[PDB]
């Protein structure tokens, strides 16, 4: 059955027939801002993950690339397995237009086999190419921490563009894809997609403990509970997404990895057809976010901002072509960017539509060879009904008081 | 119809060799064990099955057992079969994500029909409308039976591990008990699966309508026990004759029916379709009893 | 009977699912019932608000509570929605360690003190000592008390060890034990001053923490019932420090402006466009505050990272500058250096506000002063300037202070200058200095002096910062050095930040003065968005502000009348009588093995050279709360073997047993921050935010007491032991269940929270219903911003910002300029070098020759030398093969000993985190590691992930005297995991922290557990297999912070003082000042054999594969 793959821009081998969600659970990540705290690795630890057969289990981990990962090299040992030299994007035809909800080619066409094409052309007798994690490749969650790349020569320093000595954080939890790997792994059909918000959970009634979900998973989120003998994923709390934590007050909230983000990085929320969703704006019309080894084939729907320092090479290999215009896009943000930028973990509560009032000039100037000027405008952003959930500020007031007040103390 | 062959004629016809249920007045303890039986079964006389890879559905695994031997006595009462096999590795647990566990596995059409190509019914785990008993033997199971707690936990795989919550000889009595309360415990425990529990039993009674189809059934009937000795696998299943359970073969001295095979070795990855498949169903009589 | 669907079929997953009752299974989990409200406090300096969710009265998990933008302010101001969410990881598992295995369950104390105590306290001969484990206090036993038990017995305790050596019989039992003159005269006859009350930085809860300083205060009362002396003589406990302890003071602060410390909400670094890191890691160490800088790349501003390693912080640097450790100062006087060749200063700015357009003779190198050129000259009276009724100067330092002399350009000649003439105030006079000439001038007494400009002086003294001689010394891109000074000059707002990467060494003092240089003349001090800051943990007890419309702040709860205490609930901080007891004590002096700097100098004998001011006393009792200070004390192996056992008695109170328990004789089970019976006050310096909390969280776990109760209840047996009332009336409403009282005796009394109530902050009044917002003068508090706009003068003696120090020591030291000098061990060079040709620079070197090697005659060389000179010079432990440096920064995963040994957060701070503990070798659920380049460790056989040991100077550490053979030493010597980071410089090593410290116990049960863990029998956990980070650091003795001539401001009050502050101008300990050996130590592979399995998969830095390589370079994948 050929399916269509947006973030290749080419139709795909998957056993089941496309059929997508109202709306997709998806998530933008800016890696600029992001201090690899693990803040939202322990949201999700301590709420799910917490107890008895779990203790390796980290349905959200921050790694830091390109040395680390988890489980330990996790992306080599995977793309490995799909290592062919017609593995290359071509950019010409790539849509000028921005396409409805689940169609179009905005990067362009990747011509090289996804891991379901992979197993298909080998004839290896599975859906797609893989390998379970060893249980010592489970160890060591925060492998190569802090660990960078190296030009090895007695000069080296480093600047924009591209850092000679550099290293980034990934932050990656289940994809929540499109076309799983996992959820077309498991023979008995445990694993299965909403299509109310697209969010994939295994069926811990039904599992058996296959372990083929952990097999065929490229980016390895599925693990197998000793305790329960059965597989454990990211359920992308789906309770707090059906409102049902009183904070929101029955609205949907954004899932506790999310909420936790203490750098400002991640924004939560659906991709609809709306362009005045800020998800679906950053992702579809800036095309700023993008999605984690889009090679794989199974359309994650956590779009990440490139780092602005990182090898562009490096880059394109992980988030596709659109890196380059990503990251000039974000060095000297546009008015309206730097305002959806003000709106990422102002609140807990979903934002399905954003708007702007207007505000004075505060600060212009000339930077990485383009013209910026900010004003202080004020982003909202509104819930399902439309109703004002979040406000705040692009830039800081200020304050004076009583000269009996001092701030040389 | 990607990830699956054609059902070939081969596979559709029944096997030529009858398994014959020798009636047997069987004296058994309690405890029912592997030797008590060994003297009733020594009696009986048992079919060579053959075993063979499953290539016919994605995903496509097994070959490690290529035969296996199959006895068969009843009480009037109580019917057992005994399996064996030889399989040089003794995978008793599946704790640790890289480890599988030594099955075997028992399959009967549920209801009275005969099978030939011209009246098919599929010896792949049954099919569509035409629904299929299954006793799974599970070794894991087994060395749960002689866990403290009916079941085996982390610990005892991984020795050295420490929680700070679970492995505290501090706990609090009521933090410990909200913790590792069934609703905080989660998944298989929460959920009631049966993998995750206690079952007090070493073979799950199941049924399909087909592969990919595999369902656990409610009310549990069938029991056994099993031996590992010197690189081979003896396994006897126990179910009683006839069962409240609707959903339950129904044996009837003097009645003919069928029945099907497989074996998973642990040591390959063996899981799903990764198992050691007879291709036939295998005819399968009971001896009328001897009444006095 | 109808008919059973035998079995679940699926069609289509991606499409629909036949059955979905099973989601409940996760709805169940996430269900709470109640909700609460905390404070995080653990010296964070974030004290972030706190929402955790409760399911069936457990403490289930924790959230951030998106409450900013409800903190607001008396006058109605409010903070913003930007603010959110703002925690850390940390603080989402606290619950882990609150129900977790290290938790302390009940009071203890140590067998060999208790048997002591029963013994009637017999003199403690060595054979006493050993008897009753003095010696050996981690291989004795920590037995349960009850409170009034372990109250009874440190009761006793104290009055006889007060009274021990109170007395003249006392003094000369201190004689005969060893310790100098000087601290026993110190003392004054007062037993007390050898008790040493430590509340272990007590911001982070006033009452209960600070109230240690209080209980202090209290024992004047046991001194007068000991010696039998008056109100007036008696004296109390000393107050030992807590922000110069940690090395978290910029020293060069006081020099500069006069100020404690320099540093702002950091909602105002979002304003700067140039913003330069220097020795500050802020998003691995001021994380939920970290967003208001990497948010600058947004916003049209540029971010700078000056550090030896590419830290996470660099990644967010527009360019990074590589550095030699130790070398700033010279990094910003080559700069400064081109900010003045080519111009590029606001000499207006500079004209105003800054020392450069003040004259300095030549004779003595001091300012120039109108009493020497002016006949009949007499100081200016600025009684009514805003030095007496703002800054409360006094007559008396008036006097001292005096005046200076600038030369107008309007009439030439020598004007003479006040120190309130600053900013625009000399506009509305006549005068308008000149930045650069020499003059000749004649004293009054007719003898013609030389003086000239400090930017000429200056001028003079920047010739040896060329720009290519400043690359040698920093090896730092030439590039990025004039980059960086054309970024600073041509930006507006730029603000340079630092840390402890560079206060954590020697001369820090000279690099905080060199990180003003670049900003007073860009004119970026005082202004939104800019200034030189340095950050720390949370020190500012001084936003309880004393002033005379204000009141006594801190002063009323720490600095009350202990004979004297006001008993009346509804009592205005103004009715309070202020009268302190208690003297202040820097804690670095126990550190360096309980002596002052003495060095028995060849040229004149045996001369001290800390000040009087900065005196300490022997240490005999010690108890702290909310510190691990034993075991994140530096050079612990020699506090533990040869200080300690001398030390009668040590006390700690804490939630946890730390190790510092475990060589302690008492421990008291305090309430953690979610089971407070009483409420708690905190502030911080990040951000501009009150937060009180308590009794709104769980019941205690186990059988604790909120620290207030445990200081009270001290205090009340000590006054039952000596039948005295005073001693309840000082901790009246403490015993009653009524803290409130004194938290509003410090709200009432304060600049910042005068008009605050603890019971309307406490009830939502300013919007979330624990927060309220401290009053500075601006929102944004930016230090300093009323001296530039309304032109008032800072706290120097000029009343300048400045880059000269005449004080008399500074220049027998040859530091008063802002010279570069090399560390006296962290060199490859000459240890404690002066790099200068000035001739103006002319220090004393005290006839110590270039061959000493001992640590205190290093200290006080102070040889001027060329840098060409210097570069042929030599180390003598780079030489024998210690030529690693040994960073200890501060780390993610933990704030200090906190979160270190949490199994989550134990897991993720190293490469080798496991929790079922796979290689049994590993000490816990993770082990503490070393970061080294590939290439070093290759050059010494090192593969990553094997052991190695850390070795120091054998003649310092671990501990003096050890031998080989000794069964200390085993715990002592380091050896944990390597880890390969091409990040960091061929010489340069780094480990954080703050792991729990290797014990005897957990020594003997790595070696005999079959699991190998290092689990002590207490349940007290190591973090390494032997050793510790602090086992290659050592206590440094500056001169530069012992001075008694150094006018700066009061932390506590508007008001000045000389000399040492705690605190406030004294020793600010380094642990950077070091150099390590590295040797392999055991293979990484899992039993011994082999290789750390990662190193097999040729995926890892320095052992990279062909594949790896195609995989870092991008090389899988191709577009057109
Ligand atoms: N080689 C080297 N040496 C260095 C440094 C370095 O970088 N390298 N850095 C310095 C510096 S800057 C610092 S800030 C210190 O490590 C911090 O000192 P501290 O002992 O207070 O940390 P800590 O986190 O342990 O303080 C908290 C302790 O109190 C416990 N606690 C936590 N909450 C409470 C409470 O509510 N009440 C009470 N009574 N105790 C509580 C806590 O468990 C810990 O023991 C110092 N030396
Ligand atoms: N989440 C969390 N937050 C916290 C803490 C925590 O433990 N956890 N600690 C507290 C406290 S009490 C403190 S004092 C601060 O975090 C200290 O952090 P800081 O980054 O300034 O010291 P650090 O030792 O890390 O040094 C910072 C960088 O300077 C590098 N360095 C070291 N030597 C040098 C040098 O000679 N020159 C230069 N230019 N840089 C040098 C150092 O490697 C580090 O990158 C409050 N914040
Ligand atoms: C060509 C023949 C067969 C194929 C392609 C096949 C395929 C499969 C598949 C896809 C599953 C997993 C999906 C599910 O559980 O419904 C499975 C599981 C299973 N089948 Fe079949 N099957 C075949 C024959 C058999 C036979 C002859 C038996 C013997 C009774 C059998 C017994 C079982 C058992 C016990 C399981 C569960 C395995 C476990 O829980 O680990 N199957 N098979
Ligand atoms: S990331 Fe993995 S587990 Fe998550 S939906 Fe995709 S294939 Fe499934
Ligand atoms: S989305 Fe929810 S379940 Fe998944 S990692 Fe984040 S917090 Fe955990
Ligand atoms: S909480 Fe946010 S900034 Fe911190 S590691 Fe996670 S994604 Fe990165
Ligand atoms: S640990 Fe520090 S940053 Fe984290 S919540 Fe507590 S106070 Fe805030
Ligand atoms: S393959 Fe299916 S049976 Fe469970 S372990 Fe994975 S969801
Ligand atoms: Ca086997
Ligand atoms: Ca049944
Ligand atoms: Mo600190």
């Amino acid at each position: 059955t050929l399916v269509h793959n947006w973030h290749l821009g080419r139709r795909m081998e998957y056993p089941y027939f496309e059929s997508r969600p109202k709306h997709q659970f998806a998530a933008v990540f800016n890696i600029n801002r992001c201090i690899a705290c693990q803040t939202c690795t322990m949201a999700c630890k301590s709420t799910w993950t917490f107890n008895k057969g779990q203790e390796f289990m980290w349905w959200n981990n921050v790694e830091t690339k390109p040395y680390g990962g988890f489980p330990q090299s996790w992306d080599v040992k995977t793309l490995k397995l799909i290592d062919s030299p017609d593995n290359i994007w071509y950019t010409d035809d790539k849509d000028k237009e921005t396409s409805q909800y689940g169609t179009g080619a905005p990067y362009g066409t990747y011509e090289g086999d996804t891991i379901f094409e992979v197993a298909k052309k080998k004839n290896i007798n599975q859906w797609a190419v893989g390998y379970i994690p060893e249980d010592k490749e489970w160890r060591s969650p925060n492998f190569g921490e802090d660990t960078a790349k190296s030009s090895n020569q007695p000069g080296e320093y480093s600047t924009l563009p591209e850092h000679s000595r550099w290293f980034f954080y990934l932050q990656r939890i289940c994809n929540h894809c499109t076309y799983p790997g996992c959820l077309a792994a498991c023979p008995r059909k445990a694993i299965y997609k909403r299509k109310e918000d697209g969010i994939v959970l295994i069926d811990q009634k039904r599992c058996r403990g296959y372990r083929k979900c952990v097999e065929q998973c490229p980016y390895k989120k599925p693990m197998y509970r000793g305790l329960t003998r059965v597989s454990e994923k990211c359920i992308a709390c789906y309770p707090r997404i059906e409102g049902r934590d009183s904070l929101t007050d029955g609205r949907p909230m954004e899932t506790r990895c999310m909420s936790a983000c203490v750098g400002q990085i991640r924004l939560q929320g659906f991709l609809d057809d709306n362009p005045k969703n800020p998800i679906t704006w950053l992702i579809r019309h800036q095309k700023i976010a993008l999605p984690l080894y889009p090679q794989f084939g199974t359309e994650p729907n956590i779009y990440y901002i490139p780092p602005r320092w990182a090898p562009r090479a490096y880059l394109r290999q992980m988030f596709g072509p659109g890196v380059d215009e990503a990251i000039e896009k974000f060095m000297v943000p546009s008015r309206e960017l730097l305002a959806v930028m003000s709106l990422f973990r102002m609140t807990q509560t979903i934002v399905y539509e954003y708007k702007i009032e207007e505000g004075p000039k505060v600060f212009e100037t000339e930077i990485h060879g383009k013209k910026f000027t900010m004003y202080n405008d004020t982003v909202i952003g509104f819930g399902e009904d439309g109703k004002e959930v979040v406000r705040t500020t692009v830039e800081e007031p200020i304050h004076i008081r009583p000269d009996k007040h001092y701030n040389s103390i | 119809a990607e990830g699956v062959k054609g059902v070939a004629e081969e596979e559709l016809t029944p096997a030529k060799e009858v398994l014959n249920v020798k009636y047997m007045q069987i004296d058994v303890p309690a405890h029912i064990t592997v030797g008590a039986l060994e003297g009733a079964f020594k009696n009986a006389e048992g079919v060579q099955v053959k075993l063979q890879k499953q290539d016919k559905a994605f995903p496509n695994g097994g070959g490690s057992v290529n035969s296996a031997e199959i006895k068969a006595i009843h009480d009037g009462i109580t019917i057992y079969f005994q399996v064996i096999w030889d399989d040089a590795t003794d995978n008793k647990q599946a704790i640790a994500t890289q480890e599988f566990r030594d099955g075997a596995a028992l399959m009967f059409p549920l209801g009275k029909i005969t099978i030939s190509p011209e009246e098919p019914f599929s010896p792949r785990m049954g099919d569509r409308q035409k629904p299929v008993n299954l006793w799974h033997w599970k070794a894991d199971w087994e060395a749960d039976l002689l866990a403290t707690g009916g079941i085996e936990e982390c610990p005892a795989r991984y020795p050295n591990m420490h929680d700070d919550f679970s492995t505290n000889p501090h706990s609090v009595n009521y933090h410990k008990g909200v913790i590792q309360s069934a609703a905080e415990l989660s998944g298989g425990y929460a959920a009631h699966n049966l993998l995750s529990l206690p079952r007090g039993r070493a073979v799950e009674d199941l049924n399909a309508e087909g592969f990919g189809t595999l369902t656990s059934q409610d009310h549990q009937d069938v029991d056994g026990c099993s031996k590992f000795e010197n690189k081979k696998w003896t396994v006897v299943f126990c179910r009683s004759l006839n069962t409240g359970d609707p959903l339950d073969v129904q044996f009837v001295p003097g009645e003919s029916t069928y029945f099907n095979m497989a074996v998973w070795n642990g040591d390959r990855e063996d899981r799903n379709g990764q198992k050691n498949i007879s291709i036939q169903w295998h005819p399968l009589s009971l001896e009328r009893i001897a009444w006095q | 009977f109808r008919l059973l669907k035998p079995a679940v079929v699926v069609d289509n997953p991606l499409d629909t699912y036949p059955d979905r009752r099973w989601e409940s299974v996760y709805r169940d989990q996430y269900q709470y019932d109640r909700t609460f409200t905390y404070c995080c406090s653990p010296n964070d300096t974030h004290a972030c608000r706190i929402r955790a969710f409760v399911r069936n009265n457990v403490m289930m998990r924790v959230e951030q509570n998106y409450d900013h933008q409800n903190y607001s302010d008396l006058y109605g101001n409010k903070a913003t929605r930007n603010w959110n969410p703002r925690m850390c990881l940390k603080g989402y598992t606290f619950h882990r360690r609150v129900y977790g295995p290290y938790r302390l369950r009940y009071p203890l104390i140590r067998k060999g003190w208790k048997r002591w105590a029963d013994d009637g306290f017999p003199e403690l001969t060595p054979e006493n000592k050993t008897k009753y484990m003095f010696d050996n206090r981690g291989n004795d036993e920590l037995l349960r008390a009850s409170w009034d038990e372990a109250f009874t017995y440190a009761s006793k305790g104290i009055i006889h060890i007060t009274k021990k050596y109170s007395g003249p019989e006392g003094a000369q039992k201190l004689i005969d034990q060893g310790y100098p003159k000087e601290m026993v005269d110190r003392m004054q006859g007062a037993g007390t001053r050898t008790f040493k009350g430590r509340g272990g930085m007590g911001l982070l809860g006033v009452i209960g923490k600070y109230g240690m300083y209080r209980f202090n205060n209290c024992l004047a009362i046991v001194d007068a019932h000991n010696r039998g002396v008056g109100p007036d003589q008696a004296l109390g406990g000393r107050n030992w420090s807590n922000y110069t302890w940690h090395g978290d003071q910029a020293p060069g602060h006081p020099f500069s402006h006069g100020l404690q410390t320099s540093d702002v909400d950091m909602n105002d670094v979002r304003f700067s466009k140039l913003l330069i890191q220097t020795g500050k890691n802020l998003i691995e160490n001021k994380m939920p505050e970290a967003h208001w800088v990497t948010e600058v790349m947004e916003r049209g501003g540029k971010i700078v990272v000056i550090t030896p390693e590419y830290s996470p912080s660099a990644q967010k640097a527009d360019y990074w500058i590589p550095i030699r450790n130790n070398t700033d100062t010279a990094l910003f006087l080559g700069i400064t250096k081109i900010l003045i060749d080519n111009k590029w200063y606001d000499a207006d700015y500079v004209k105003k506000f800054t020392d450069f357009p003040l004259l300095i003779r030549t004779d003595t190198l001091k300012r120039v002063s109108p009493k020497d050129i002016i006949p009949n000259y007499k100081l200016q009276d600025i009684s009514d300037g805003p030095s007496y009724h703002i800054q409360g100067l006094k007559d008396e330092q008036r006097e001292i202070i005096g005046d200076f002399v600038v030369w107008d350009a309007k009439s030439k000649g020598p004007k003479a200058i006040t120190r309130d003439d600053v900013g625009e105030t000399l506009v509305k006079k006549g005068i308008d200095p000149v930045l650069e000439g020499s003059f000749k001038l004649k004293t009054i007494d007719g003898k013609e002096i030389e003086v000239m400009t400090l930017l000429e002086m200056y001028k003079i003294h920047l010739r040896d910062y060329d720009i290519d001689s400043v690359v040698s010394m920093t090896n730092s891109p030439k590039d990025l050095i004039e980059r960086l000074a054309k970024d600073i000059a041509t930006i507006k707002p730029v603000a340079i930040h630092y840390g402890e990467g560079v206060n954590h060494y020697f001369h820090a003092t000279l690099m905080n003065r060199s990180y003003y240089l670049p900003v007073m003349l860009t004119g970026n001090v005082g202004y939104f968005g800019s200034g030189s800051h340095t950050w720390a943990g949370n020190y500012k007890a001084g936003n309880f502000q004393a002033s005379k419309w204000s009141g006594p702040g801190f002063y009323g709860w720490v600095a009350e009348d202990v004979f004297k205490p006001n008993l009346d609930p509804y009592a205005s901080a103004k009715d309070l009588n202020i009268k302190g007891r208690a003297l202040d004590e820097e804690v670095a002096y126990w550190n360096h093995s309980e002596r002052p700097l003495i060095v028995n100098t060849p040229k004149y004998g045996r001369k001290v050279f800390t000040g009087k001011t900065h005196m300490p006393s022997p240490t005999k009792v010690l108890w702290f709360t909310n510190v691990n200070l034993i075991n994140n004390a530096k050079h612990v192996y020699q506090m533990l073997k040869n200080v300690n056992p001398n030390i009668e008695q040590i006390m700690s109170t804490d939630i946890e047993i730390t190790g510092s328990i475990e060589y302690a004789d008492f421990a008291f089970p305090a309430n953690s921050w979610v089971e407070f019976q009483e409420f708690e006050i905190t502030n911080s310096c990040s951000n501009p935010f009150i937060q009180i909390w308590g009794k709104t969280g769980i019941t205690p776990v186990y059988e604790s007491k909120d620290d207030v109760k445990i200081l009270a209840g001290m205090a009340s047996k000590l006054g039952e032991l000596l039948r005295d009332k005073r001693f309840e009336d000082n901790w009246k409403f403490a015993i009653e269940g009524r803290a409130s009282v004194y938290i509003n005796r410090l709200l009432d009394g304060s600049t910042t929270m005068k008009g605050y109530t603890c019971e309307d902050i406490l009830n939502g009044k300013y919007g979330e219903p624990g927060v309220a917002m401290l009053l500075f003068r601006t929102y944004p508090r930016h230090p300093f911003w009323e001296q530039v706009h309304e032109s008032l003068p800072f706290y120097t003696p000029t009343g300048r910002l400045q880059a000269y120090n005449d004080e008399p020591e500074i220049i027998e030291y040859g530091e008063n300029f802002i010279v570069h000098r090399e560390g006296p061990e962290a060199t490859p060079y000459l240890p404690n070098a002066i790099v200068s040709t000035n001739p103006y620079i002319r220090p004393d070197d005290y006839g110590i020759p270039e061959n000493a090697e001992y640590w205190e005659d290093r200290t006080v060389r102070n040889i001027k030398k060329s840098w060409e000179e210097t570069k042929k010079t030599k180390n003598f432990l780079w030489e024998k093969g210690y030529h690693f440096y040994c960073v200890t920064p501060k780390s993610r995963h933990t704030v200090h000993s906190q979160w270190a040994v949490t199994d989550w957060n134990f897991i993720w701070n190293n490469n080798f985190g496991d929790p079922y503990r796979m290689d049994k070798r590993m000490p816990g659920v993770g082990e503490h590691q070393i970061h080294i380049h590939p290439q070093a460790a290759r050059d010494l056989g090192i593969e990553d992930g094997d052991y190695v040991y850390v070795d120091a100077n054998p003649a310092d550490r671990p501990y003096e005297g050890w031998k080989p053979n000794d069964s200390f030493y085993k715990v002592s010597r380091l050896m944990l995991r390597a880890k390969y980071n091409p990040a960091y410089p061929y010489n340069c090593t780094m480990m954080k922290h703050s792991a729990w410290i290797s014990s005897d116990k957990t020594v003997q049960a790595h070696e005999t557990r079959p699991d190998g863990r290092a689990l002590s029998p207490s349940g007290y956990q190591s973090s390494f297999r032997y050793g510790s980070q602090q086992s290659i650091t050592r206590d440094w003795s500056m001169p530069m912070h012992q001075l008694d001539s150094l006018f700066h401001k009061a932390k506590i009050g508007m008001k000045f003082i000389f000399g040492f502050e705690a605190d406030n101008h004294c020793i600010n300990t380094v642990p950077k000042e070091t150099l390590v050996k590295i040797t392999k130590a055991e293979n990484g592979g899992m039993g011994g054999k082999g290789v750390w399995d990662p190193v097999k998969t040729g995926y890892t830095a320095g052992n990279e594969n062909d594949f790896m390589k195609k995989f870092l370079n991008g090389e899988l994948i191709k577009v057109d």
